[PDB]
């Protein structure tokens, strides 16, 4: 099939917006051909331009991402509940896509830093509480540091 | 919010 | 209870701990007093030292984190096997669990963009497609581009 | 691998 074919539609979608995420989280490089790799750089020119929008930049921040697949999907139907369709919105979306992206992680890493803390506390406390007891607890550490 | 982020989408699409 | 009670040890562990993971994950910071406060700033030193230790670093990239809390209790427990304990090994462990921290991204952002790409491909595919299938596909984009 | 690194930090530690 060629361009028109929804095999290629799906393929060098996922070529595109896989190249453009891990493009935008800047702030493993993905194989693409010769046209592919075209679009894929007026892909990042426009993803830079829209990383100016201070104003969007401060909603994106602002949004609750309790269910960042709420989010996707809520701003996904909005953007297009009027039936129109073109370049520029499914470019905005792709950009969306790779905000949801930086967005996800700065809900995910408070929780892996709490989850390892859990791991690290509780080896602690089974393991090395006495220890540090018989040191008068982290005055010694204190005090091991001279 | 969320709906904010749409619209602004929205208009920047349709823009370019 | 004094610095020798579980709980001081278990508190100012908490703090120092997260003080150290929020202060190493560099490259919503922590409540102290003063005392914490200045072993946080050895911490920190010591931290930085080890980032120096190139050798390590390049085993903790290399290892096999399909399982992170795995790796932790496994390299916990052989820390302490011999039955000795000192402050330098307290630290040594600390610093493995902020270094567990970057290490475990290293493996959700793949997936979180995977997750992502789920998402954005999905609604393409069902709301997208039909209307870039009239564009002729994604050469209708490089049109686009001028 | 794991058990390099535990072991690394194990000398690291005495070290100090």
């Amino acid at each position: 099939g060629g361009p028109t074919s929804s095999e290629q539609i799906m393929k060098t979608g996922a070529l595109l917006l896989q190249g453009f995420i891990q493009d935008r989280a800047g702030r493993d490089p993905v194989p693409q051909d010769a046209s592919t790799k075209k679009l894929s750089e007026s892909l990042k020119r426009i993803g830079d331009e829209l990383d100016s929008n201070m104003e969007l930049q401060r909603m994106i921040a602002a949004v609750d991402t309790d269910s960042p697949r709420e989010v996707f999907f809520r701003v996904a139907a909005d953007m297009f509940s009027d039936g129109n369709f073109n370049w520029g919105r499914v470019v905005a979306l792709f950009y969306f896509a790779s905000k949801l992206v930086l967005k996800a992680l700065s809900t995910k890493v408070p929780e892996l830093i709490r989850t390892i803390m859990g791991w690290t506390l509780d080896f602690l406390r089974e393991r090395l509480l006495g220890w540090i007891q018989d040191q008068g607890g982290w005055d010694g550490l204190l005090s091991y540091f001279g | 919010p969320e709906i904010w982020i749409a619209q602004e989408l929205r208009r920047i699409g349709d823009e370019f």
